[PDB]
């Protein structure tokens, strides 16, 4: 429904634009090769990709890096404002650690997401929307994440866990809690979006080089 | 060979490895075109 | 010459190759309903009010950014032109604040007289409005951005006219906002003029607020004197 | 002349590795296959390649089902001085849809050399790929095989023995369906805001950096060379006239076994349930309406998909039409008016906000089915959304409204009974 | 309030054509001053120019 | 439904109902009606001058 999230930006003592903010030297080789990718005269087409590194390197997206993306790429600086407040991956206020995205689509409503969902209302205490106190958890609730078929699935960090029952969330979560990670991929040992017991394609060797080439080629 | 899963190479994808696969295929493209200039508000 | 042959509601007319369907139903002598196209800015075409239709074509088209082949009849006051309006209309005020009597636009408002002109009398809107939070860019331009129809003719004047990148629209969908992001004022020469390109009192004159109204005003065509411009 | 349609043999399917069993690496897809005779593709020419992409009857796989060949001869016009660029559309935004997925993260090798097969035919300086923000580790897997493939000399340096320079590029989104239009993708590339531009001017006059430009989906690119090296008429046999080939198709919801198969094209829905998806649950009489195409695509009922196919024209028939060939079904024991306006809410949540009516009347939308949900409304006001829908489709700049409408005018037609009882239910118990 | 003297202070006339208005003004023996009429110039749209490859037509946002 | 002597007046809070549009000047029919306005101290839209010529009015 209703976002929650506002589109203006006011200063703040850990938010402003003298707020600290540079690139690492890896980081500046990989925006130069980045740069690179892109035909000449067109070096804006940058501004995703740089800001994403931007994001990665920092957690979140403050005004200065903005501003600091905006200049390297010499574009106006609301250009790059813009960008960041259009596309719903980049963090313009702090976010946790780690970085729940559970999805609640139609396909994943079907398959009992909302008790996944309160199964991490209740092991971690807080809201929808809310940070747990010690900066390690940010639960969100996002749209159809490209896994449907593997309803009910999170993502947590460019991680994706999938066909989860709520106590497989209860091990995701503990496990993280603990300081390793747990294994992408889904759960019951499905391997990857085969029938559970069908197997109905695939079953067959693939054939070899030029199995059916036309004459001619 | 069907029952085992080769994909679990992915398992160990660390934050930056598809910005350093860009940078190591940076030196393996051609030279990009030109318009002519340095940018459109140029 | 190199001109082509359309019709506009039967009427031939000949045109330059490139000429949209608006110039050729304005060499007619008609004018088609408008709210982001501006002559001497880009084609936009967000409002989708200038939504007309060809004959023997299923799917109406935008008459300010399409250009206009040969043999086209354009029927502009057809029934399907009249609906397509219509709904733009009801869509456009669907979120309006009811803020006509308080706003300095009241008598001269572009969405006024198009929806006298083109809309229906009556709305069927049973939800609750939307409001945005006002900003500032300094003491020449008042901001009421709740009355905003995000038709982006400001952000195109600033980037293109006045050579100023600080207007530019924020956030996605129904929460879309047009403004600079950041408490910044939008200070140049040529500053004043989104109060005339705006068609909505969302962008206003502040020292004329609530001063008068245009039905009362007298004009005096007369000449600058500031510059040597005149 | 085949008037049954549903028996696909194993070795006559495309996607070999689609369950990621085999090595997805370059060994591996050369073990099935995969860059063999390439360079005699290459040197072949392009006009013999869109004969073949033609005469295989391939239509548009990302969901509108535009005859493939006749957009990549649009782009076939002589050199005008800019360069000329191939764009890969791999951000899979529609809910229930998977299948890019899958064939990008387990075999990006097919989808490279389709990339270099169709630039070879369009003329295309390079490649551009925009996978999916989200699909990480997908991109990473890409971006490993294209790095094999100029180890290989199979892209970057003439490709091949053939004397023609082609790269690929893969860009990452940040969460946002609407790049998935092709016009918005253009835009998100470019540096701006995902929102669309409209047509004319078409994307092979006025592109990507203003350069002729051609979006193609990930299944249309990396089928096309197996079609070349295995011919178009063997593609042209599968399937109904204007409707040849082969679908991945995948199936989500209240099924036994959710998953996702490539089998013929004309698979009757039941079939296709029954066969691969172990069957809906509770046994075929407990279905209630299943949704063919994904979200944008109008639901149908039990009745009409007991014997429908699988195909443009039928489906179109049928008055909701293929679309992405994603399969959601849904039960007797669900509150589908609740996944309607789930579905709603994702498309107001998704829009971009560019034009009035998608980002007005999608708003709108999403509060009556809202309200329609907790029964607050009243019988009158079903022909009121009814119109709603009827003005938004049709007049937006893209399709995402007509998607938006689309969900809303098929669960009216086919359930307008149930809405008018909840009312009817809902009046009552609040006198 | 505001208070006047002349009695033509609010009359406003309409011709259809410019002669109309100068034969009237002549034979009501009104000496006048005749402005020509201001039509604006036809423009050269196009929405593909906003997305230029090499042009500086180009737009920054839309 | 009487119609007697003109009055301005104000809501419950005390402050006064009059907005400034000037509809009832532009409707006067014998315009006996005379407006002006300006923002106040606090910034509300408030008249400066409302007259009724009472000798001009038609009720
Ligand atoms: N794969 C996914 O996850 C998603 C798929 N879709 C599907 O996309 C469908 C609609 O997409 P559209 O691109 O708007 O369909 P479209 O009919 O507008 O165009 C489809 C393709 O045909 C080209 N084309 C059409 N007419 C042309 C002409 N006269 N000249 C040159 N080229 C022409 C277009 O350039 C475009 O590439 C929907 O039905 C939906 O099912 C929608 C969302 C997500
Ligand atoms: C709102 C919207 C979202 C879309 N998202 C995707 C997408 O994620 N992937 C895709 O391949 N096509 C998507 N499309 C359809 C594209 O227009 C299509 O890929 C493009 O026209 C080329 O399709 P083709 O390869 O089948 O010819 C989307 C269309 C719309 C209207
Ligand atoms: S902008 Fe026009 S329609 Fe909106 S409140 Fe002001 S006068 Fe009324
Ligand atoms: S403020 Fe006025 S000119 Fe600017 S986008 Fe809104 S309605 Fe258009
Ligand atoms: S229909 Fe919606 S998503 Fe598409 S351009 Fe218009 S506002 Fe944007
Ligand atoms: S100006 Fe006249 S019509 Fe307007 S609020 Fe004041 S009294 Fe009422
Ligand atoms: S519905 Fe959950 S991933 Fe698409
Ligand atoms: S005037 Fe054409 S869409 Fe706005
Ligand atoms: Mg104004």
């Amino acid at each position: 429904g209703a976002g929650g999230a506002l589109f203006v930006h006011r200063d703040t003592p850990e938010n402003n634009p003298d707020t600290p903010f540079d690139f690492t030297p890896e980081n500046y080789k990989r925006i130069e090769a980045i740069v690179k990718n892109y035909p000449e005269g067109h070096k804006a087409a940058a501004v995703l990709p740089v800001l994403d590194l931007a994001q990665r390197q920092n957690g979140w997206l403050p005004i200065s890096a903005m501003n600091k993306v905006a200049e390297i790429l010499q574009v106006p600086p609301m250009r790059v404002y813009e960008v960041a407040t259009f596309y719903t991956m980049y963090n313009r206020k702090p976010v946790g650690k780690y970085h729940i995205q559970v999805c609640t689509t139609t396909p994943c409503m079907l398959r009992n997401s909302d008790s996944i969902l309160e199964a991490i209302q209740k092991k971690l205490g807080i809201k929808v929307g809310e940070t747990t106190p010690d900066k390690l958890f940010t639960l969100i609730e996002v749209e159809c994440l490209g896994a449907c078929v593997n309803a009910p699935m999170v993502q947590i960090n460019d991680n994706y866990y999938e066909d989860l029952t709520p106590k497989d969330i209860e091990e995701i979560i503990d496990e993280l809690k603990a300081g390793k990670i747990p294994k992408p991929g889904p759960r019951s040992g499905r391997f990857s979006c085969e029938p559970a017991g069908g197997l109905t394609s695939l079953t067959e060797p693939p054939k070899g080089p030029g199995f059916g080439v036309q004459a001619g080629l | 060979d069907n029952s085992t899963y080769r994909n679990l190479q992915h398992h160990e994808y660390s934050t930056y490895t598809f910005l350093d696969l860009n940078v190591e295929l940076s030196k393996f493209r051609m030279p990009q075109p030109s318009s002519g200039r340095q940018s459109p508000r140029h | 010459s190199n001109l082509i042959e359309v019709f506009v509601d039967g009427q031939s007319v000949m045109v330059e190759p490139g000429t949209t369907v608006l110039q050729a139903c304005e060499k007619v002598g008609m004018q088609i309903p408008r709210f982001c196209y501006h002559e001497r800015l880009s084609v936009a075409g967000n409002c989708r009010m200038c939504l007309v239709e060809i004959e023997k074509a299923p799917k109406v088209v935008a008459a300010c950014a399409m250009p206009v082949m040969k043999g086209w009849n354009i029927l502009t006051n057809s029934e399907k032109s009249k609906k397509a309006r219509e709904g733009v209309m009801e869509f456009l005020l669907a979120n309006h604040p009811l803020d006509c009597p308080i706003c300095d636009q009241g008598g001269e408002c572009d969405l006024q007289d198009q929806s006298m002109m083109f809309g229906s009398d009556r709305s069927r809107f049973l939800e609750g409005k939307r409001a945005v939070e006002d900003k500032n860019i300094g003491p020449l331009v008042k901001t009421i951005m709740t009355r905003c129809i995000q038709c982006t003719r400001c952000i195109r004047f600033a980037s293109e006219i006045a050579g100023v990148d600080d207007l530019g629209t924020t956030g996605r969908g129904n929460d879309m906002q047009v403004g600079t992001y950041i408490e910044k004022m939008f200070m140049s020469e040529l500053s004043g003029n989104i109060i005339d390109i705006c068609p909505v009192g969302a962008l206003t004159s502040k020292p004329y607020a609530f001063t008068a109204r245009p039905w009362e005003t007298r004009k005096t065509e007369s000449i600058d004197v500031m510059d040597a411009v005149g | 002349k085949k008037t049954s349609f549903g028996s696909l043999k194993d070795e006559d399917r495309i996607f070999t590795n689609l369950y990621g069993r085999h090595d997805w690496r370059l060994k591996g897809a050369q073990s099935r296959g995969d860059w063999y005779k390439t360079k005699e593709i290459l040197l072949k020419g392009p006009d013999w390649i869109l004969g073949e992409v033609k005469t295989s009857g391939l239509r548009g796989r990302g969901g509108a089902g535009f005859p493939t060949g006749l957009k990549w001869s649009f782009m076939n016009k002589p050199s005008d001085g800019r360069p000329k660029y191939l764009v890969v559309n791999a951000d899979e935004g529609e809910p229930g849809t998977c299948k890019d997925r899958e064939i990008i993260r387990h075999d990006p090798h097919k989808l490279v050399e389709g990339c270099l097969v169709g630039g070879r035919a369009m003329g295309a300086r390079a490649a551009y790929i925009y996978i999916r923000g989200e699909f990480y580790n997908e991109a990473s897997n890409l971006q490993v095989a294209i790095r094999e493939a100029y180890e290989a000399g199979l892209i970057g340096k003439n490709a091949c023995g053939s004397g023609y320079d082609f790269d690929v590029f893969v860009v990452r989104g940040a969460g946002a369906y609407i790049c998935g239009e092709e016009t918005a993708l253009i835009e998100s590339i470019e540096g701006k805001q995902g929102k669309p531009r409209l047509k004319p001017p078409f994307p092979a006059d006025v592109g990507v950096f203003g350069c002729p430009t051609t979006v193609a989906n990930v299944e249309t690119v990396a089928v096309s060379p197996t079609i070349c090296r295995r011919g178009g008429a063997w593609f042209a046999s599968f399937g109904r006239e204007r409707n040849s080939g082969t679908k991945l198709f995948n199936i989500s919801g209240h099924v036994n076994h959710p998953c996702t198969v490539e089998e013929e094209m004309s698979v009757p829905l039941k079939e296709l349930i029954e066969k691969h998806a172990g069957g809906v649950i509770g046994g075929w009489d407990n279905l209630l309406a299943v949704i063919p195409g994904g979200s944008s695509t109008p639901l149908i009922p039990k009745s009409v998909c007991e014997t429908v196919l699988m195909d443009f024209d039928a489906l179109v028939q049928a008055q909701t039409g293929l679309g992405t060939a994603a399969v959601i079904v849904m039960d007797r024991s669900t509150d589908i008016v609740k996944a309607i306006a789930r579905l709603i809410e994702f498309y107001k949540h998704e829009s971009c906000g560019q034009c009035t009516p998608c980002r007005e009347g999608v708003d709108w939308m999403n509060k009556v089915m809202a309200r329609f949900v907790k029964g607050d409304a009243r019988p009158a006001e079903i022909d009121s959304l009814w119109e709603i829908s009827k003005q938004i489709e049709g007049h937006t700049i893209c399709a995402l409204g007509d998607g938006a409408a689309w969900p809303v005018q098929g669960l009216i037609r086919h359930f307008r009974p149930e809405l008018e009882e909840r009312m009817q239910q809902f009046a009552l118990q609040h006198q | 309030w505001s208070s006047t003297a002349d009695p033509l202070s609010n009359l406003v006339l309409t011709f259809s054509t410019k002669e109309d208005a100068v034969a009237f003004a002549e034979k009501n023996g009104w000496s006048f001053d005749v402005e020509e009429r201001k039509v604006p110039k036809p423009k050269s749209k196009s929405y593909g120019a906003n997305f230029s490859w090499n042009k500086r037509t180009r737009v920054s946002t839309k | 439904r009487f119609r007697g002597e003109h009055a301005l007046r104000r809501y419950p809070s005390g402050e006064e109902r009059c907005i400034a549009c000037k509809l009832c000047e532009a409707v006067c029919p014998a315009q006996a009606i005379t407006i002006e306005a300006e923002p106040r101290a606090d910034g509300s839209r408030r008249t400066t001058r409302y007259d009724i010529d009472m000798t001009k009015c038609i009720y």
